[PDB]
This record gives structure tokens, sequence and C-alpha cells, in this order.
């Protein structure tokens, strides 16, 4: 049991630096998320010009 | 000798009950298996 114990409390240190690579990858989320409304704006953009030739 | 007799039997039988008293077997099985559900991991942000 107290060995256990021991290599539960290492599972949630580990746990704790995949929190870190959560944080990490919502940020990266938010950066692909703005990109890819940047692209839609310049599709837009792009089809409105082939419309009006 | 009726009362040294009364007497003399009753502290013989209390001197049972204190013997029979200490007369047992201290078991040690208290299991250490709570340990292994009692640590609990650090939550995250959702």
């Amino acid at each position: 049991g107290f060995e256990e114990a021991i290599t539960l409390e290492e599972r949630a240190q580990k746990s704790a630096e995949a929190q870190i690579m959560l944080f990490q990858a919502k940020r990266e989320n938010v950066q692909f998320q703005l990109e890819a409304a940047y692209r839609a704006r310049l599709h837009h953009v792009n089809n409105e010009i082939k419309k009006r030739l | 000798p009726w009362i040294m007799v009364f007497l003399v039997s009753m502290a013989l039988l209390w001197a049972i009950m204190t013997m029979v008293f200490f007369l047992y077997q201290p078991r040690s099985v208290s299991s250490a298996k709570g340990f292994s559900d009692r640590t609990v991991y650090l939550n995250w942000k959702w």
C-alpha cells in the first residue's frame, strides 16, 4: 500500500505536467480559431470580388 | 471462618476477573488498502 501510494503521487505529478500541456494546447487552439476566422474573411472578400467580375 | 472464606473467595474471583481481562490476542490486521484510493490527482481547468 505504501509503494502504490508513492506511484499514485508520481501519477498525480505527471497529471500536473499534462495540465501544463493542456493550457498550451488551449492557447494554440485559440490562435487556430482566430487564424481560421481570418481565412474565412479573406475567402469572403475574394468571393465578393469574383462576383463583381 | 465464613467471613474470611467470603473475603478470600471474592478477592480471588476478582483476581481471576483481572486475569481474564488481560487474556486477549491483539490482532494487528488493520489493512492499509484505503491509501490505494486516498490520493486524488490535481484537477485541471476546463
